[PDB]
């Protein structure tokens, strides 16, 4: 049992070879997987008859600057300026200037600089913040160095093979649409709730964080057209809190009639938008979120829309086409300036999402050619992030995972969002499941101001740096104004009040049918909030 | 419509054009323009009917205030 | 046109002054955003556009990709 060729565990059994620390206990008692022997034992000193080069490559001096690359990279040639007449005493190098056995001054780039590129002896700092999944959230840059610094509500948390930054609160949940109802989960608590029940032809869900601050967020659904009857947009609060079951949900339909299949929804929670994309009307338009003033506003060269993604800090729109000519378009809310960001190398692009707080970075998914990829929101860097997705349905981005719905398993399926690492499974439900989302409030920006001085009539659609005026479909602007349309103004439309019983408690219809909730022990209040 | 007895014309079928009259259903298929919006479901599932505010008639066709001509 | 202290974009349509340089678009041709004097910083440092922090003299011409933009090399070290 000798340790170059065995390794020879605590219980004297020894293990043979390669197996030593191979993620699998070969020996017995859990040091087999431990870092000991098998993990970074020596570092490689050499000495001043050698260059350690840029990569390690230690080499004898005789090679360095002989016109013969020994370092792989040409680092033990570069500069070779030679002649005795000359020494590092002069400073010609800007940095780790040295003395050579033959022909006077060597001088290497710093750990973390390269050669200078206009000129030898001379070095850049690496700006190491361009490299892709080097920092978790947020990155500077230094001489040689950075910092993994992340943004405003994420605390710093050491973790398991690198370090990562929490969610600074409730752990988030997923939505998971099936035809008939929706569905919560705490990824913490590892629990289904009730959530909305009996309902028919489900399609696609997408939410606006608590709009009154009465903690309770809103989630729209899409209803299919079925038979002969026409399919919705519907809304209907969700408690932000731990309550359910005992809170009856009520849905109401938007009135946005004349709807066939709208595969894809997304909310502008800064415009106060609502935009959806209708397959059967080969269009994409968009509605206060009361579901007034409807306005066509993309509707040519459109073959089948399928989801869609807004990005209100930059006011730029994302929806995919899955028809016979596959693409990823982007537009301005307003509608304006209308390009394709990818068009090759697509199969069915059917689920997208964009990554906010990383550069505003867009992934989508493609359930055809069964790959997840991810490109800059102005089309460059096209990398793939993951591969053997088996074919993914729907994505959502949240912290440094990234999550889809494996379609035809039913499966929820969860990895590193920069391509790293092994996937993960995380539960698995009916192959009704048509997406999963991340129903958390960092997940949207909820301090984006919106830019609109309430200037505009009807609506006020967001633009790059601004917004923009427009009245409903089958309308124009008064003549010599860019701002009044003629259309007759609508009153705002009045939700029911909802049932709110945090702690515990059962929601009740008084005379009035005005919600009251039974506190539960040790609880008080009209909605038993303290006790 | 299943001729032959066998359905061999109805095997593989891609579906027609419609021609500068015939307005193309949801399901991919071709009806008269003037059963668009006549109050019956005419492409199977209503979609002749479908967003009809926003369109006029013809012009010996009177516009009912729900979009629909007769 | 208008009272002196609405100012006028191209198309006819006249904002308030105090919508000029306010961050925003307002004019259907942004001219009310546009120009307005851009931002600085005091003596010896500089800003990067792109993102609009005060940087030095140590890092402004030091050969390399110190801003944002990496445009300091040609841009300020003309
Ligand atoms: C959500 O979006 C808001 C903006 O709507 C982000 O807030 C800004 O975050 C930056 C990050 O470093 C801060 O500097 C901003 O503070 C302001 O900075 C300017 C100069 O750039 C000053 O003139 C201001 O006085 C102020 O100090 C901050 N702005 C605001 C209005 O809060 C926020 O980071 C972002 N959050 C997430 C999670 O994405
Ligand atoms: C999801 O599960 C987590 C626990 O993993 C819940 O967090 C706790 O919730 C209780 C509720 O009374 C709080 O008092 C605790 O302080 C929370 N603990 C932590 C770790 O923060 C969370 O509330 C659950 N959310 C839902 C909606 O089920
Ligand atoms: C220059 O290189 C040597 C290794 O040969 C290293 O130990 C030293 O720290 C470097 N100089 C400075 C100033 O860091
Ligand atoms: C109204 O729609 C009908 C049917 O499509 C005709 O196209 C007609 O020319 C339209 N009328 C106007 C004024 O555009
Ligand atoms: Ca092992
Ligand atoms: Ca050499
Ligand atoms: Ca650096
Ligand atoms: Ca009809
Ligand atoms: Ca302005
Ligand atoms: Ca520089």
């Amino acid at each position: 049992c000798e340790s170059p060729q065995r390794f020879r565990c605590d219980n004297s059994r020894c293990v043979y070879g390669h197996q030593l620390c191979n993620g699998v206990d070969d020996c017995g008692d859990g040091s087999d997987e431990k870092e000991e022997h098998c993990r970074k034992p020596t570092h490689k000193p050499c000495t001043d008859t050698e260059y350690k080069c840029s990569n390690g490559n230690c080499i004898s001096q005789h090679y360095v600057c002989d016109n013969v690359n020994d370092c792989g990279d040409l680092s033990d040639e570069t500069g070779c300026n030679l002649g005795d007449n000359r020494t590092c005493a002069e400073n010609i190098c800007e940095q780790n200037c040295t003395q050579l056995s033959s022909g006077g001054f060597i001088c290497s780039c710093r750990p973390g600089f390269k050669p200078s590129t206009l000129d030898k002896n001379s070095c850049q700092d690496i700006n190491e913040c361009e490299e892709f999944g080097i920092c978790p959230q947020s990155c500077r840059n230094s001489k040689g160095s950075y910092e993994c610094f992340c943004v405003d509500g994420f605390k710093s948390m050491s973790t398991h093979y690198g370090e990562r930054c929490a969610a600074d609160g409730s752990p988030p949940l997923l939505l998971l649409p099936e035809n008939v109802r929706i569905r919560k989960y705490n990824t913490s608590s590892e629990k289904f709730s009730e959530y909305l029940e009996e309902e028919e032809h489900i399609q696609t869900i997408d939410y606006d964080w608590d709009p009154e601050h009465i903690g309770l967020s809103v989630v729209y659904y899409t209803v299919l057209a079925q038979g002969s009857q026409f399919g919705a947009i519907k809304r209907a609060y969700i408690p932000n809190f731990e309550s359910g079951s005992n809170n009856p949900i009520r849905e109401v339909d938007l009135g946005l009639k004349y709807l066939m299949q709208p595969d894809g929804l997304a909310v502008d929670w800064v415009g106060r938008h609502i935009y959806w994309s209708d397959a059967k009307s080969q269009r994409i338009e968009v509605a206060t979120l009361d579901g007034r003033y409807r306005k066509w506003l993309i509707t040519t060269q459109l073959d089948q829309p399928a989801a869609i993604a807004v990005n209100p800090k930059l006011g730029l729109m994302f929806w995919t086409d899955q028809g016979k000519q596959p693409k990823i378009e982007s537009a301005w809310m307003n509608g304006e300036h209308r390009s394709v960001l990818v068009s090759e190398n697509l199969g069915w692009p059917n689920g997208l999402s964009i990554d906010y707080l990383n550069d505003d970075r867009v992934y989508w998914s493609d359930s055809k050619e069964d790959v997840i990829e991810a490109i800059k929101y102005d089309g460059t860097d096209r990398r793939l992030i993951i591969n053997e997705a088996m074919k993914p349905f729907s994505l959502d981005i949240f912290e440094d995972k990234l999550y889809w719905v494996a379609k035809e398993k039913g499966e929820v399926w969860r990895q590193n969002k920069f391509g790293k690492e092994n996937k993960e499974k995380v539960l698995v439900v009916n192959p009704w499941l048509t997406q999963v989302r991340i129903f958390h409030q960092l997940r949207y920006n909820q301090s984006v101001s919106n830019p609109c001085k309430q200037v505009c009539s009807h609506l006020c659609l967001l633009r790059p740096g601004g917004y923009s005026c427009a009245c409903p479909q089958g309308s124009d602007f008064v003549t010599g104004s860019t701002v009044q349309c003629d259309a007759a103004s609508e009153l705002p439309v009045t939700m029911p009040p909802p049932c709110r019983c945090m702690h515990g408690g059962n929601c009740y219809f008084d005379e009035n049918e005005l919600p009251k909730c039974k506190c539960s022990s040790g609880y008080s209040g009209e909605y038993c909030e303290v006790g | 419509t299943d001729d032959c007895g066998d359905n061999s014309d109805e095997e593989n079928c891609v579906p027609r054009e419609c021609s500068e009259s015939e307005f193309r259903c949801a399901d991919q298929q071709c009806i008269p323009s003037r059963w668009v919006c006549d109050q019956e479901n005419d492409c199977g599932d209503n979609s002749d009917e479908r967003d009809c505010e926003m369109k006029t008639c013809h012009p010996e066709h009177f516009q009912c205030t729900s979009g629909h001509c007769v | 046109e208008c009272g002196s202290g609405n100012f006028r974009c191209d198309n006819g349509y006249c904002i308030p002054a105090s919508w000029r340089c306010d961050g925003t678009r307002d004019c259907l041709d942004d001219t009310d955003e546009i120009g307005c004097p851009p931002r600085s910083c005091e003596s010896g440092l500089f800003l990067c556009p792109a993102e609009g922090t005060c940087i030095p003299s140590s890092w402004v011409c030091d050969e390399d990709k110190d801003c944002s933009d990496g445009a300091d090399e040609q841009q300020n070290c003309a």
